[PDB]
């Protein structure tokens, strides 16, 4: 039941008449959607009330507003930069008739229902009628290489109506036509509606209708009707729905900083209720701590519940978010400016089009590609052949091998030959020009023959239009060896042999469809001979070959070579007919060929009643170019743990090549197709009605199209039972299915639609749990570049289809191995080390309060100034973190790729769990009680005590802010390991500009201006001068840091990570062997192991040719 | 669509340091620490212990001793004595301090009880003075000079000592009660009133606070040391760290002569009883100190060099021990 050749786009009026057509919502959205934002309000309320403030309103706001700032400034450059990226890649005309004649217009100016232009190379604009065209029966051949991954050409024909009598603009201008049709929807097959014009009405199908994505090839010019427009659009239904991306390390950051309200809650309570009970057994014994209020101690604890909150609201940062979107943007930054991902050809640098997924490149799991323009070129060259069981192609000089470097063969000797065939081996040259072997010549013959190509000669340089890449290659093959396809009408062809010109006759055309797997021609020769040339799969033409044929196990051997090389082998033969049989086969053949009712099968069984008696020729190999540095990216990616799946909407045939030849599958690998999965799924299903499908040590991959891929998932009151349950065995079925594909080496789908490859994607992620990656190009890739924890966009091309909603968009496969291996795993450690630091730094200044809290009364005491509190997250320790979170480094670049192995540590969630969270909140919790209490116990006896003793409150401020900002600007540096001078050179001065900011708040001049707003004058002058002070930092400083160099030590002696081994050992690697293709895996037992036929052709074109409709 | 430019910074090679932390690298910073820990906390322990200091504990506050009169003091004016000796004779400048304990100076609502600019010297602030002093902000119809609960709980207690001599007579001992305060404090921090030259007239319309027994025009007869700019009062003003303070009340000039500053022997202590702490268990002393040529008397840190030192070549060994054993 299922078809391996269609894309299930089933499992997934309209009315139409001719010529008759800033910064307020940014800081609404942060404060709503950002929690910490309407927390820090609410704190400034709070603060505003005199019952219970404990902070001034200075210390709120003044790091408030910075926050703002620079939020609105990043939010604007990142506008400005989408609108720019919008206007100059949106630059693309079309001619459409709104005047009297036709005009240039941008593709936003089309309204449904006006008449266009298009010429050849054009992209469609929007789905169109084809009215008329140049070329005769106003035919047009359009490429679908990005609707769906095939690069052969269609060919659409219109109505014989609108073909004579639109020829013309004048009469387009005047077209005045009515259509009904079916509404949008994203079925691109089928089309059913109708034309009413001239007073009648004409039925239209899909051959009538060019979609968006189609480019118009071998047609000069095609005039057009608008049927569908912008979102309406049959590939634009199939995009999926935008949705916000966020990273996994926001959720944690999110619980992260609930975790913190709780606690800070949680010791504020225990704070109110310390004070509380205080003031009830001292404070009312006090006779000096009178205010005249007369308030209970309960009521004094419940006040002081919100001084306490207030005073310890600094336990949340509040430049969190700004440091990490900063750090986010320097490093998008950084890969938009990369120099090894820059394609110089096509002169596309990468982009970063995002600036919001950056860590989440370092913890992938999957990839998912695209195979038509991500893995491939586009491009195939004739490679290899085999000739009466002799294999030509090899590297060979003059009649003998003599040595491999050998040059390239000179086409001199032809006079349609050029530059297009590199071909490196001479013994064919002189078997051709010798001609002691003429089936030599006959191979190149039934090259030149059987073929379907159409030639142009407009400036007589003899180009060949060809629908099928495989039938150009050889075609072209044929003609660099001196048999050139002049001339065809509709009963000759002009073959040119060796500089003769001779003119056959063809008397039948036997064409190709999937199933038949082969095209055949019957000719006759000048002389008057009649011969049939075939050429087509290995395993439909063995089964028909005469009795006698010598050369069958050479070329038996060949084909098995071929397919060991990876390359698309193709098997010729050759028959005599005579004119007896001849004459009943074509009274036979013109009997099937009338007969309109069932005209295919009546074909099919003619084609096959002759098809009987084959002389073999031998073989031919064409290789289907990859991009550069595929299979080292595969195999890189590989070495890290990654799994590459391709979705392909392209054939079986050529999925499974492409996988041979990226060394995704191979010699070991067993293939399973769909009907062995289905097999499997069911015996499972049926044992249910976990246990490994394969055993561990085997190697498989699964081949899936798109049809079996419908029929194993099955997407082929009582009502709600019948629902629930079968959601159910959906569920389980879907579960099962991605246990196995993940159980695999490699999976391939192909022939899958778009909305198939979001299928696959959003199984994975929901049943698997794991982060993935999507990358590809064209319209049909959009919807899982859409779906995808990440978007990749392969740019360069003339299709900017996926790049418009990927993440990412570079011009090669190849430069993946940057964007993961060095860009994502850095980001990933950067933002790590950042997230670590910073809390540590933020809860290590904050916990003094409460320390301090036991010796005030638990009174809700600040223990330092209150302009130290404004400034300590925005200027004493706000540059040394970000630089770090910009400029570190591990290994090197080049260190980086040569051990993909590192990716792991983060593909794992090793560096930042939920539990160094809590190591961290530790490690700022001892290291605030250190800070706290050897300056109290310096303090309690004598600390310089005479005339000038610094021993009150402000030097005790002083000595315990200065112990701080230097133990935090020393972790910091204990953390950095890339020590660029700009690293040392904030390190340093963060604390420099502490010092000169405090002894300039302590200064005469600003006291004399307004005494209330600064107390603490004259204490820096006089509290840092005296050596106790300066010990005890150095003592608080020291018992501060030992402990952490102690730890790190033996952490790395005892348990090294894969980064220290290799920093240990960076100087004596040396050996770095260049990724090799596994040279030979020839083996000897089976006549046949695998048929590695491949053919990518629709049948028609001999129906075209063989009358008069393809002919000019 | 342009070739990036190619630069240090951009393309993500600037000169940097790669840091290693070598076992021969942390090893060295934890062997020095040590060496030049130990050798400090030495130094600062043999200082601490090298200075004679006298504290005479007189609250009064369990029986049998010569001041408990004073905490039911019927009369107003209640004097005590207190008889201690001094073994070894002093030397240099002396310092005498009194200290109170269990006395939460710190408190938040007692730290803002205060106005910074009506210390200042500020004839708008002089009347109508800051809300933040309200409990103590007006008397009964005008502003109080020194508002604030800071001012009003003032030390009320005066203190001097007497040598018993060999002609059984006591010997009184100058005590210097000028240069005991800050210097930014005294000519930067607190000013008197603007205009006029007599202090009588600089403060009009403006009371003393509540519990001062006189207004602050007879806190003392010289010019130059009443006002806001009396030096008892800037040290007080001074808010302390934790509940338990020494603020420095008096110096002790070293003579001329070669005899020794307080020379051993008996000495009287005469204090008048003032100031009431029995009430919420704090505590008043009296300490007689000596100066030092590296701060004062402080144990504490030479004990913790002593101890962070022994820590840290302890820690060196045996990283240096694992570091051989996993190498
Ligand atoms: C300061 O010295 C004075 C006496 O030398 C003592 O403090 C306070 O002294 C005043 C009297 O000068 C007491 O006045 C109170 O006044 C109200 C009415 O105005 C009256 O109802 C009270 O019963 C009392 O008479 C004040 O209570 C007293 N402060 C106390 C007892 O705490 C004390 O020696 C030193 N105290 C301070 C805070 O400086
Ligand atoms: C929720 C977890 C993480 C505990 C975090 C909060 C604690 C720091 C709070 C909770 C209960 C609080 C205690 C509740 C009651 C008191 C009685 C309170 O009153 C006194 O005993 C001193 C009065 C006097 O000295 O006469 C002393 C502080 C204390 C122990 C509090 C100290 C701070 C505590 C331990
Ligand atoms: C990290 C490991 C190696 C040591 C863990 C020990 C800590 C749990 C100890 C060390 C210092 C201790 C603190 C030392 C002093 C105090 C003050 C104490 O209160 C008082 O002494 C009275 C306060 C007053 O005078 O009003 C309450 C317990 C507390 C916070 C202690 C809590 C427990 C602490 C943090
Ligand atoms: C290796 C590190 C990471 C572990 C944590 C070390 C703590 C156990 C140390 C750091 C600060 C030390 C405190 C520093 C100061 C004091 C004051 C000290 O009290 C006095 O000096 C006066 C004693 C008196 O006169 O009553 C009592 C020990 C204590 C709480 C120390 C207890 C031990 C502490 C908490
Ligand atoms: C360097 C890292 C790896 C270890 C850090 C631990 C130190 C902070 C601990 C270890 C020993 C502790 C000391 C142990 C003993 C004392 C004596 C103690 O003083 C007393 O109470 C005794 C009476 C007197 O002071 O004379 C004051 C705390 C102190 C200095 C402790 C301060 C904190 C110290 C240095
Ligand atoms: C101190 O000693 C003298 C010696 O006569 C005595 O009169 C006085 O009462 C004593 N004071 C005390 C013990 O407080
Ligand atoms: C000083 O002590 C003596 C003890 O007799 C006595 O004069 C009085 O108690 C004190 N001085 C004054 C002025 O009260
Ligand atoms: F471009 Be893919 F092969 F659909
Ligand atoms: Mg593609």
């Amino acid at each position: 039941q299922p078809n391996d050749e269609v894309v299930p786009y089933s499992d997934d009026t309209w009315q139409v008449k001719a010529n008759d057509r800033t910064f307020i919502p940014m800081n609404l959205f942060e404060q709503f959607k950002r929690a910490a934002n309407l927390y820090f309000l609410a704190l400034l309320i709070l603060q505003a009330v005199p019952q219970i403030s404990t902070l001034a309103w200075y210390t709120t706001l003044v790091p408030l507003l910075v926050v703002l700032g620079v939020t609105a400034i990043k939010d604007l450059v990142d506008d400005v930069a989408r609108h720019k990226m919008d206007k100059e890649i949106n630059n693309r005309t079309c001619e459409v008739i709104k005047d009297g004649r036709f005009k240039v217009a941008k593709w936003k100016e089309i309204q449904v229902g006006d008449v266009i232009r298009l010429k050849k190379n054009d992209f469609v604009p929007a789905d169109i009628l084809l009215l008329s065209s140049s070329e005769p029966n106003s035919l047009c051949y359009v490429e679908t290489a990005e609707l769906d991954g095939e690069t052969n050409l269609k060919f659409k024909m219109s109505l014989e109506i609108t073909d004579q009598y639109l020829q013309r603009e004048d009469t387009l201008a005047t077209f005045d036509g009515f259509i009904e049709c079916e509404e949008p929807n994203n079925r691109l097959d089928k089309f059913t509606g109708t034309l009413f014009w001239r007073n009648t009405s004409f039925p239209l199908d899909a051959d009538k209708i060019l979609l968006r994505g189609c480019v118009i090839r071998n047609t000069d010019f095609c005039h057009g009707l608008v049927i569908f427009a912008g979102a309406d659009t049959k590939i634009m239904k199939n995009s999926g729905k935008t949705r916000f991306k966020r990273t996994k390390i926001d959720y944690l950051m999110n619980y992260m900083v609930y975790t913190i309200f709780v606690v800070l809650i949680l010791l504020s309570a225990g704070l109110a209720i310390g004070h509380a009970y205080w003031e009830a057994q001292v404070g009312n014994s006090s006779w000096y701590l009178y205010d005249g209020e007369d308030d209970t101690p309960s009521y004094r604890g419940f006040l002081i519940f919100w001084g306490y909150i207030i005073v310890l609201n600094t336990m949340v940062p509040i430049s969190l978010y700004v440091s990490v979107e900063v750090i986010r943007l320097g490093q998008s930054h950084f890969i938009n400016w990369d120099l090894q991902m820059y394609y110089a050809e096509k002169d596309t640098p990468a982009k970063a089009r995002t600036t919001t997924l950056n860590e989440q490149l370092g913890q992938i799991h999957y990839i998912f590609s695209d195979k038509t323009g991500t893995l491939t070129q586009n491009i195939m060259t004739f490679k290899k052949c085999c000739i009466n069981g002799q294999i030509y192609g090899d590297h060979r000089d003059a009649s003998q091998h003599n040595h491999n470097k050998i040059e390239q063969v000179d086409f001199s000797w032809n006079t349609y030959a050029d530059g297009k065939l590199a071909f490196y081996d001479h013994y064919l040259i002189e078997q051709i020009q010798s001609g002691k072997e003429p089936e030599v010549r006959q191979f190149f013959f039934l090259l030149a023959v059987c073929h379907t190509v159409m030639v142009d000669r407009t400036d007589g340089q003899l180009n060949y239009q060809a629908a099928s890449p495989d039938e150009g290659a050889l075609v072209n093959a044929a003609r660099n060896f001196g048999f050139a396809f002049l001339a065809r009408t509709q009963n000759t062809i002009t073959i040119s042999e060796l500089g003769t010109e001779r003119t056959y006759n063809v008397l039948a055309i036997l064409d190709f469809n999937s199933d038949r797997k082969r095209m055949s021609i019957i000719v006759r020769t000048p002389e008057g001979n009649i011969k049939l040339y075939c050429k087509g799969a290995d395993t439909v033409i063995y089964e028909r070959l005469h009795r006698m044929n010598p050369t069958k196990q050479e070329t038996q051997d060949a084909l098995d070579i071929f397919a060991n090389e990876t390359l698309r082998t193709l098997c010729l033969c050759y028959k005599e007919i005579e004119e007896k049989e001849f004459t009943e086969w074509n009274k036979k053949f013109m009997a099937a060929s009338v007969a309109s009712t069932n005209r295919d099968e009546a074909l099919d069984k003619v084609y096959e009643e002759i098809e009987k008696d084959l002389i073999l020729l031998g073989a031919t190999a064409i290789e289907d170019k990859l991009q550069d540095g595929v299979p080292e990216t595969i195999s890189k990616l590989a070495k890290a743990d990654i799994k590459i799946w391709v979705l392909t909407g392209d054939k079986k045939e050529t999925a499974e090549n492409i996988g041979f030849a990226c060394e995704l599958l191979t010699e070991d690998t067993t293939i399973c197709y769909g009907e062995d999965i289905n097999s499997l799924l069911h015996a499972r299903m049926e044992n249910q009605r976990q246990e490994s499908f394969f055993p561990p040590g085997g190697n498989r991959a699964l081949i899936i199209t798109g049809s079996w891929l419908n029929e194993i998932l099955l997407e082929k009151r009582m009502r709600t039972q019948s629902k629930r349950r079968l959601e159910a065995k959906k569920e389980q079925r879907q579960k099962n299915f991605v246990d196995l594909a993940c159980e695999c080496s490699a999976v391939i789908c192909c022939r899958v639609t778009p909305k198939q490859k979001a299928m696959v994607v959003d199984l994975v992620k929901r049943y698997k749990k794991a982060i993935t990656l999507a990358i590809g190009d064209g319209a049909n890739d959009v919807n899982m570049i859409k779906t995808a924890h990440i978007g990749v966009g392969i740019s360069g091309q003339e299709g900017m289809q996926a790049v418009m909603s990927s993440d990412y968009s570079f011009a090669q496969f190849r430069y993946l191995q940057r964007l993961l291996l060095v860009h994502g795993r850095w980001s990933y450690i950067r933002m790590c080390k950042f997230l670590r630091y910073f809390f540590y730094k933020n809860f290590a200044f904050t916990l003094v309060h409460f320390w301090y809290s036991f010796f005030n009364g638990y009174s809700a005491q600040t223990a330092y100034e209150d302009w130290f509190i404004t400034l300590y997250n925005v200027l004493y320790t706000s540059l040394p973190v970000l630089l770090m979170g910009l400029l570190d480094q591990d290994v090197s670049d080049k260190l980086s790729l040569r051990f993909p192995g590192l990716y792991i540590v983060g593909q794992r969630d090793l560096l930042f769990n939920y539990k160094r969270f809590f190591v961290s909140l530790l490690h700022g919790v001892l290291t605030s009680m250190i800070l706290f209490f050897i300056p109290l116990g310096a303090y309690l006896q004598t600390v310089g005590q005479d005339g000038e003793a610094p021993s009150d409150y402000q030097s005790f401020a002083v000595t315990i802010a200065s112990a701080l900002v230097i133990t935090v600007n020393f972790q910091i540096g204990l953390d950095t390991s890339y020590w660029t001078f700009v690293n040392a050179f904030s390190i340093f001065g963060s604390i420099a500009l502490y010092f000169g900011i405090m002894f300039d708040f302590h200064s005469a001049g600003i006291h004399v201006l307004f005494p209330s707003a600064f107390q603490f004058t004259g204490t820096a002058s006089n509290a840092l001068r005296q050596p106790y002070i300066w010990l005890t930092i150095i003592l608080t400083v020291a018992v501060c840091l030992l402990p952490v160099v102690a730890i790190r030590f033996l952490s790395m002696t005892i348990w090294p990570s894969e980064s220290d081994k290799i920093q240990k050992h960076r100087k004596r690697l040396k050996a770095e062997e260049q990724w090799q293709r596994r040279q030979q895996v020839f083996r000897r037992g089976v006549s046949t192991r695998r048929s590695a036929y491949a053919f990518s052709h629709q049948r028609g074109y001999a129906d075209l040719i063989s009358s008069g409709r393809s002919i000019r | 669509t342009r070739r990036p430019d190619n630069t240090a910074f951009k393309q993500q090679r600037l000169p940097a340091w790669q840091p290693i932390l070598t076992a021969g690298t942390v090893l060295p910073i934890f062997f020095i620490i040590g060496l030049i820990f130990i050798p400090i906390g030495i130094g600062i322990f043999v200082t601490s212990n090298n200075i004679r200091e006298i504290e005479i504990d007189y609250t009064g506050t369990e029986p049998s001793s010569p001041c408990n009169k004073c905490l039911s003091p019927d009369v107003t004016p209640c004097f005590c004595t207190i008889n201690f000796t001094l073994e070894k004779s002093f030397e240099g400048n002396v310092f005498m301090y009194y200290g109170l304990s269990n006395f939460y100076q710190n408190h938040r609502r007692y730290v803002k009880s205060r106005d910074d600019s009506q210390l200042n010297g500020d004839s708008s602030a002089l009347l109508n003075p800051s809300k933040e002093c309200e409990p103590y902000r007006r008397n009964e119809d005008k502003p109080i000079a020194p508002c604030g609960a800071i001012a009003n709980s003032m030390f009320n207690d005066t203190l001097e000592l007497f040598l018993i001599g060999n002609d059984s007579y006591p010997i009184p001992i100058a005590l210097k009660k000028k240069g005991i305060a800050w210097w930014t404090d005294k000519n930067v921090k607190f000013r008197n009133p603007p205009g006029g030259d007599n202090l009588e007239e600089r403060f009009k319309g403006t009371t003393k606070p509540v519990n001062w027994l006189k207004p602050v025009y007879m806190l003392d007869s010289d010019p130059d040391n009443n006002g806001f700019i009396n030096e008892d009062f800037i040290v007080w003003m001074r808010t302390a760290a934790l509940p338990t303070f020494r603020k420095l009340y008096r110096l002790i000039e070293r003579k001329s002569d070669l005899h020794p500053t307080l020379p051993a022997g008996r000495y009287s202590l005469n204090v008048t009883y003032n100031y009431p702490v029995h009430y919420f268990d704090g505590r008043k002393r009296m300490i007689l100190s000596t100066i030092s040529w590296m701060g004062g008397k402080n144990p504490f840190l030479g004990i913790a060099y002593i101890a962070v030192g022994s820590i840290s070549f302890l820690l060196g060994v045996v990283l240096l021990v694992i570091n051989h054993k996993y190498r």
